[PDB]
RNA sequence: GGGGGGAUGUCCGGGUCGCCCUGGGCACCUCUCCCGGCAGCCUUCGCGGGCAGCCGUAGUCCCGGUUCAUACGUCGCCGC
């Protein structure tokens, strides 16, 4: 995911999803806000999932 | 190029001089010619002309408009006096705006000529066959053949050697080799910086690249490690020939500009190295 | 005019699996023997998925489909051979053009020869072996000795003879070893050398004569993903006796044909290629495969046999499955039908120089009535008739009820395994009549609740199917070629109408004058099949138009002592320059009890017909062809039907929209320019140069220009006898617009259908070649 | 409490600006998506008109041919529409009046 | 369909079926339409088919 | 976006009462110049300059509703 914000392309790589790969990065993104070590990434993936 | 005046060959050079901005000319000297300074004129041409090459010999000579192709043959066998040094000129209109091309001679004498046009847009279009098509008013439908590899502007094309592979180079920092005979493709893909431009060897066995960071490799074929590698200062230069993809209006269109000073230091213990 | 545009009805497209023209190539001749091949029926047969064979007629690039004969349910169309035989002379020099048979198979042990006059099936013809999967007619040297080749599943180059009207399992040349080995295409080299490919990674040589084997050529393995045996789709043979053949791997391969040796494999595709097309002279090779991708190749200067991509594009949006070519009478065209239902022509000779053209997937029929009085619109297809009713007007919502607006009211299911060929619904809607190629069903509506009105007399099935604006007569086209109608008595009671259809009256259509060679040769009686059947808005008169231009029309006459008989006016009809393609009456009514019936053809020649005075009307003789309008003189696409407004007509193809203003007169697409039978020239981004110039004069001022190539008494007193029309290109998948009530005011039924993902089936990727 | 209504009303300000937008184009005429309620819908979502520029390959931006406007306008319809035209339209003035099924 | 045989234990009665195929087409094979798909779609495997949706 | 006008539709004091207008609210078409972009053609080596410019929005005869992706050299097991 740093890998997928550094080249420009973390839209692109969740823009194409449905609802059940929707629901498994939104868990993973509920899952791992906690940890501030990848706040930023997380936070970041679960604006581009919001929008 | 070596051509024959009477039995002495000699070299004539082919100069293209503007007299406006979106038009030039081509103009040939010999050597007495130019200590003299008036040069034979060729062909004025009118939409911003790019760039002049010949065929071996002085036979075909091709000059490159933006859009059009200007191919221009010799009128008379074996060029008996000075005074009649005439090149008809067929000019047609490529489908790309050409940033390079690269033309083969199909052979003493000159049969025909094979015409790789690199075009702005990523395309190379082989034209395959010209002095036979334009030779004959009325012509028949003429058709180059498309390759599309490259994203960007095609920096570099050029034949190989006995004409089977057609290799190029742009800004993907890959050499790509056209087969040509199938319809396949082969490339050495990972370079440091963008290809900017290739010479095939007088034999076929070496390539000669100038990468776009300041370098020139000689590559061996097939076993395809720099046999001589040359590098320079690598620093942010003001170009003089600005760029080759932008001629077509991308989303960030390349500017030569400098924006910050360039980070080095000298360093100590060892003072004739610069890290930079 | 009020729109109420319609997406919901799911019109289902189905893949194309065989194209086939009638000729692949015509004789080239001059324009002083132009005369000659004016009665050479060129006609292109295109085989569905659903089993659906219908013809299309090229139409010197009018592209006009006919008739659509409909296969049952779980039946599908694989392969389509036509069968054409050479010219036969008369004896005084007059020519008998070759009787054309279509065959198809339909993945079975069957192979079928369609009657295109009777529009169905004509005979079957099977053996005893497995599912025959591809099949080809013998090419001429024998002269009436003609026979069929096919392979299939269990590997028996099965054998079938064709002569006199006849379709019947001869022999069996030979089988293959292995029993894994399966025969997907087949393409004759020569009268005698049959080239088969297999699935064991092998292409074939057979010779049809002793039955014997030339050569077994081989390719390798796939080394791009699994499955080790490679496929080879898709053979054919170039004029020069080499052998194109494309398979598993994408690649093309160039086989020489003195030495069944390989001579060129051209890696071209991703996935594999599926269909291939070879030009008429040699010159040129289509390939179509299943990454929706067509590739070009021509020759390459110099060497012999060595042929190269010129360019490849992604025309489809599914695979390609199936293409075929013609070249003559002035158009080089090659039709790629795929598997999102839209056949596309391109250009053979100026390809890379003109535009494709997609044909519409929708049928040119429009498959969508209404019973406007009781806003009922209605469509059908496989076995099924939808329904629905609009509850409410369009005045009323000038969002939250657009949904329950529509209502999806009735879905009727026909008994049987047979197709809906055509319907029709009375203007109140209360009766309903469905024509399957079987029987002729008539269903009585209450709002539902539906009774089937028992038939009689019947049972051989029709094409077109009318019903009375009086729901009196009920009119339909049996066997294509023979119009009957029937009364239909409707009886009040205490619970409500009933419904008593009487024995079928069949009315006799009139002799016309057509040479006896013309009847022998080309289709046959083909062009007899009625495409519309038009009531008047009273039902006084009748009118039915069939394919070959003829209109034929009947009166009424009362004392039940009514009667139908032949207009005495009907001779004075005549033959139209091309199909009808809409033929409807006007419903106002005139002031001299006469009517006037509107016909559009083919060919844009929209005229208006006095049929009772047997002559067209003065606004249709102030107004030709050269007078309409150069937006509806240059559509390109056929006018699918009308809708009637009071002094205005408003026309529908299948992306325009039109409104002519009948009352008045009138007063971009070069005209000049001659192309091929697809689209129009080029002109900002092609490959072919466009401005070639040549240069004497070395100051170069002086330049040149190299081409590039291989009623005028009549109109004084048509004028002594003595503007509102407008287009929009802004409803762009049309298939059927309707009239609905609730220059007077009209609600309207525009139904279109953009064609989805969803829709067409689902891509195939494995690890390599997935797309961008 | 000032963090909380600062998010909650600077979004709902800015739906409120793109809306305005989008429902004085839909109200021109150029027939997109809108919200009819009074209420907030679930995405925040206006749809925006389509740009005249369109990205080729490999980066180049080239103009937007009508007819690709035209395809994207038929997609941004829905499966229910009353499309009303007018005898101003016919004579070639005004602009239609669309009225489209909520989704 | 066609009425199932009914055997009686050594002789089988059944009735003849023919039908089915009037003059329309005759019924396509499942099997075999079902082989010439598998010969297509070797070890490839579909695209995600719609959009939001279960 | 503003500066402004001609014209569409409208209520509140209204007016001899009609053409509408002034005072308030205004949404749209059209004109006008500056704002951001894009191209051509002359000038100069370039820098810049000059000339007549189109676009900032809507639906097409068919149709760019396309073309475009980064290799080989060798695989397996276990240990630190």
């Amino acid at each position: 995911l740093t890998a997928l914000r550094h080249r420009s392309a973390l839209r692109e790589a969740l823009q194409g999803r449905d609802e059940l790969s929707v629901i498994n990065i939104l868990r993973w993104a509920g899952k791992y806000v906690a940890d501030p070590r990848y706040r930023s990434i997380c936070v970041d993936v679960a604006f581009h999932l919001i929008d | 190029d070596a051509i024959e005046v009477a039995g002495k060959v000699d070299d004539v050079l082919l100069t293209l001089n503007r007299l406006t901005k979106s038009s030039a000319q081509i103009i040939a000297y010999n050597s007495k010619m130019l200590a003299t300074k008036t040069g034979k004129l060729l062909h004025t041409y009118d939409e911003s002309p790019q760039s002049l090459r010949s065929v071996a010999g002085g036979r075909a000579i091709v000059a490159a408009a933006k859009e059009a192709l200007h191919i221009g043959i010799l009128k008379t066998k074996k060029l008996a006096s000075w005074e009649e040094l005439a090149y008809r000129f067929v000019s047609f209109d490529v489908p790309d705006i050409i940033s390079t091309f690269d033309i083969r001679p199909i052979i003493a004498e000159l049969q025909d000529i094979d015409v790789a046009v690199g075009g702005a847009r990523g395309a190379i279009y082989v034209y395959s066959n010209l002095l036979a098509h334009l030779h004959t008013l009325r012509v028949g439908t003429i058709q180059p053949r498309k390759y599309h590899w490259h994203r960007r502007a095609v920096h570099s094309v050029k034949w190989s050697g006995d004409g089977n592979y057609l290799i190029s180079g742009g800004y993907e920092t890959v050499l790509v080799l056209w087969q040509l005979d199938t319809g396949r493709v082969d490339f050495l893909p990972h370079l440091s910086a963008a290809i900017e431009n290739i010479v095939v060897s007088p034999k076929g066995s070496a390539y000669a690249l100038h990468l776009d960071d300041n370098s020139a490799m000689v590559l061996s074929t097939a076993e395809m490690k720099p046999s001589m590698y040359v590098s320079g200062i690598q620093s942010l230069v003001l170009g003089d020939r600005p760029s080759k993809d932008a001629l077509v209006r991308r989303v960030w269109r390349p500017i030569d500009e400098i924006a910050s000073p360039l980070v080095a230091t000298i360093s100590p213990q060892n003072p004739s190295h610069m890290f930079l | 005019m009020d729109i109420h545009r319609c997406r919901f009805v799911r019109y289902p497209a189905s893949a194309i699996n065989a194209v086939a023209f009638t000729h692949s190539a015509l004789p080239v001749v001059s324009s002083s023997k132009k005369y000659l091949q004016k009665n050479i029926q060129v006609r292109l047969a295109i085989g569905r998925a659903n089993g659906d064979i219908e013809i299309w007629n090229p139409l010197n690039g009018g592209w006009y489909q006919e008739v659509i004969i409909p296969g049952g349910k779980d039946r599908s169309v694989d392969g389509l051979v036509w069968v054409t035989d050479p010219d036969e002379e008369m004896a005084d020099g007059k020519i008998i053009h070759g009787k054309s048979r279509l065959f198809s198979i339909g993945y079975t042990t069957t192979i079928t020869e369609w009657d295109l006059e009777k529009a169905r099936a004509k005979k079957h013809a099977s053996g005893q072996h497995g599912e025959i999967w591809c099949f080809g007619v013998q090419p001429l040297p024998a002269a009436q000795n003609r026979k069929l080749v096919a392979g299939t599943v269990d590997g028996n180059l099965v054998l079938y003879s064709i002569e006199d009207g006849d379709l019947k399992f001869q022999k069996t040349l030979t089988r293959t070893p292995s029993k894994k080995t399966k025969f997907v295409s087949i393409a004759f080299q020569s009268h005698n050398i049959v080239i088969v490919g297999c699935s064991n990674s092998t292409i074939c040589a057979y010779d049809v004569r002793t039955g014997t084997m030339l050569r077994q050529m081989t390719l390798g393995t796939d080394l791009t993903g699994g499955s080790k045996n490679i496929i080879v789709w898709a053979v054919k043979c170039l004029p020069n006796g080499d052998i194109v053949s494309g398979d598993s791997t994408g690649q093309v391969c160039i086989w020489d044909g003195k030495t069944y040796t390989q001579a060129q494999r051209i890696q071209s595709h991703t996935q594999d290629v599926l269909c291939l097309s070879v030009s008429a002279d040699g010159s040129k090779i289509i390939s179509g495969g299943m990454d929706r991708r067509t590739a070009v190749y021509e020759p390459m200067a110099g060497q012999s046999g060595r042929w190269s991509k010129v360019f490849h594009r992604r025309y489809h949006q599914h695979d390609v499955k199936a293409m075929a070519s013609f070249e003559g009478k002035g158009m080089s065209v090659v039709v790629s039908g795929g598997s999102d239902a839209s056949p596309i022509v391109l250009p053979l000779r100026a390809l890379g120089k003109e535009f494709h053209r997609t044909l519409p997937h929708l049928p040119q029929h429009p498959t969508v009535l209404s019973a406007p009085k009781a806003r009922y619109i209605l469509s059908w297809w496989e076995n099924e008739i939808r329904i629905w009713h609009l509850l409410n007007s369009a005045q009323q919502f000038l969002p939250l009820n657009l949904r329950k607006n529509r209502k999806f009211l009735a879905q009727v299911l026909i008994k049987g395994a047979s197709h809906i060929t055509s319907a029709s619904i009375s203007e109140d809607g209360t009766l309903l009549a469905a024509s399957t190629p079987t029987d002729v069903k008539v269903f009585h509506l209450d709002p539902l609740y539906i009774k089937k009105v028992n038939m009689t007399g019947t049972g051989l099935g029709a094409t077109r199917v009318q019903i009375s604006p009086d729901k009196r007569w009920i009119c339909w086209a049996e066997e294509g070629s023979k119009v009957m109608i029937s009364r239909v008595h409707a009886t009040e009671s205490a619970d409500g109408i009933s419904y008593t259809v009487s024995v079928p009256h069949k009315l006799h259509r009139l002799r016309r004058q057509i040479p006896k060679h013309i009847l022998l040769g080309g289709l046959g009686s083909y062009d007899r099949n009625v495409s519309q059947i038009a009531f008047s808005a009273d039902s006084r008169m009748l009118s039915v138009a069939d394919l070959a231009g003829y209109i034929d029309t009947w009166v009424l006459r009362g004392p039940a002592g009514e009667r139908w008989a032949r207009n005495p006016k009907a001779a004075m009809i005549p033959k139209l320059s091309a199909a009808p393609v809409v033929l409807s009456f006007s419903p106002t009514p005139r002031d001299d009890g006469d009517y006037d019936l509107l016909v559009v053809t083919t060919l844009k020649q929209l005229l208006i017909f006095n049929p009772l005075r047997g002559m067209l009307s003065e606004w249709s003789r102030r107004n030709t062809y050269p007078k309409l309008p150069e937006p509806f003189r240059d559509t390109r696409d056929q006018v699918k039907g009308i809708v009637w407004q009071g002094q205005r007509a408003w026309f529908y193809g299948v992306a325009s929209l039109f409104m002519f203003d009948l009352s008045q007169d009138f007063s971009k697409r070069k005209r000049g320019a001659h192309e091929s039978g697809a689209g129009s020239k080029i002109e900002k981004h092609s490959l072919v140069p466009q401005r070639i110039r040549a240069a004497s004069a070395p100051d170069g001022t002086k330049w040149e220009d190299i081409e590039m190539v291989d009623g005028s008494e009549l109109q004084r007193l048509r004028e002594e006898n003595r503007a509102k029309w407008w287009h929009t290109y802004q409803f762009r998948p049309i298939m059927g617009i309707v009239p609905i009530e609730g220059i007077p005011p009209l609600e309207v039924a525009l139904i279109e259908r953009p064609l989805s993902e969803d829709d067409l089936p689902e891509r195939y990727f494995a690890e390599g070649e997935w797309e961008r | 409490e000032a963090v909380r209504l600062k998010g909650v009303i600077a979004e709902a300000a800015n739906y409120a600006k793109r809306a305005r937008r989008a429902l004085a184009d839909s109200a021109k005429g150029k027939a997109m998506t809108v919200h009819m309620s009074a209420e907030l819908p679930l995405g925040l979502k206006t749809d925006n008109k389509i740009s005249t520029e369109r990205v080729r390959s490999g980066g180049e931006i080239v103009a937007r041919s009508s007819r690709q406007i035209g395809h994207f306008i038929s997609k941004r319809r829905g499966i229910y529409s009353i499309h009303r035209i007018s005898e101003e339209m016919l004579l070639g003035a005004a602009g239609p009046t669309v009225v489209q099924e909520a989704r | 369909k066609n009425p199932k045989d009914k055997r009686v234990g050594s002789t089988a009665y059944r009735v003849v079926s023919n039908g089915g195929d009037p003059r329309l087409a005759p019924k396509a094979k499942k099997q075999s339409l079902n082989l010439k798909q598998a010969l297509l779609r070797r070890d490839r495997v579909a695209k995600p088919r719609g959009g939001f949706f279960v």
